[PDB]
């Protein structure tokens, strides 16, 4: 990691990455080897690119706007647009990521039997972010738009990532809401807690790896519920 | 067809966005071993009363006045 971040300059990293991805796309149309396809579809993901180019906005933007010309098929692929949208989330360019996710939704709509759970997860993450940035009725509207999407999202590994943002929501934007919205996310977090204790997670090995931290998150949600009940007025307890 | 592209042999300098505290460690490192982060340099240029952390040279003001009037600049010195 130190070699990549400090000896290989970023202005060499992006150019060499484009060269190797064009080469790997060119040679794969004859061999059709699965490892080449996995390498190409893994070089796209923003986790790898952010591991290669640490906090470089210009290089990442140039790479993602050039790669769609490198191969003419990513514009028809929703997954590229999901990766583009998640590229700009830490860079607080929310409306442009919204347009990218809308284009991904439109591309997914024309594909038969194509699941949109990852795209819905990113859309709910955008909802949570814009609810963090907003206060009042608009924050409640975005929170509900996140809640319904996370309700239709099945209990998978990526669903539990979004649980941590409700803690920050209760820490920061909780007093801005009225009583009705308070009861709203009160029953929402009760439903989330009930879904967390379902035995479907226990039989999964992914939860088995990290039992301690999901248990700590569940305890944090229970403490949030207890604090909500403690802060309730004496006429409603 | 217009396209900005990337700049490959030149880097764009960008100023500071945060205030970094300066200790005696950073001062000693800069003055003896010559190690200084650019955030230190951006910090010691906001305040001109900050005389305990860098020597302020009046050649910089002359060079700024010369560069504002569409002139080139060539600097030479010893070791």
């Amino acid at each position: 990691r130190f070699l990549i971040a400090n000896i290989f300059e970023h202005k060499y990293v992006v150019n060499q990455l484009l060269k190797v991805i064009e080469h790997l796309y060119v040679i794969n149309k004859d061999a059709k080897d699965h490892r080449l396809q996995t390498l190409i579809t893994s070089l796209l993901r923003f986790s790898i690119i952010e591991k290669l180019l640490p906090q470089r906005r210009v290089e990442i933007n140039y790479f993602y706007e050039k790669v769609k010309h490198i191969i003419p098929n990513l514009i028809n692929d929703p997954h590229f647009w999901v990766q583009y949208a998640m590229s700009m989330i830490p860079f607080k360019d929310y409306p442009s990521a919204d347009r990218y996710l809308a284009t991904a939704y439109s591309l997914a709509a024309r594909k038969d039997n194509y699941h949109t759970k990852n795209i819905d997860t990113q859309r709910a993450r955008l909802h949570l972010l814009v609810s963090l940035t907003k206060t009042g009725n608009e924050a409640y509207l975005e929170f509900e738009a996140g809640d319904n999407l996370i309700r239709i999202i099945p209990n998978d590994i990526y669903k539990y990532r979004q649980v941590l943002r409700y803690r920050d929501i209760y820490e920061k934007v909780y007093p801005t809401f009225n009583a009705k919205q308070k009861v709203f996310y009160e029953h929402a977090i009760k439903r989330i807690i009930k879904e967390s204790e379902s035995p479907e997670l226990v039989e999964d090995l992914t939860y088995k790896i990290g039992v301690n931290w999901l248990d700590k998150l569940r305890g944090n949600l229970k403490l949030i519920v207890e604090n909500i009940q403690e802060n309730r007025p004496k006429g409603k307890k | 067809d217009k396209e900005v592209g990337l700049i490959n042999s030149l880097e764009l300098y960008t100023p500071g966005e945060e205030h970094d505290e300066i200790r005696d460690n950073d001062i000693a490192n800069f003055m003896i071993f010559g190690k200084v982060s650019d955030r230190y340099i951006d910090e010691v240029t906001l305040n001109d009363n900050m005389h305990d952390k860098i020597i302020l040279r009046e050649e910089v003001s002359k060079i700024i006045e010369h560069i504002e009037t569409d002139n080139d600049i060539l600097i030479a010195s010893d070791l």
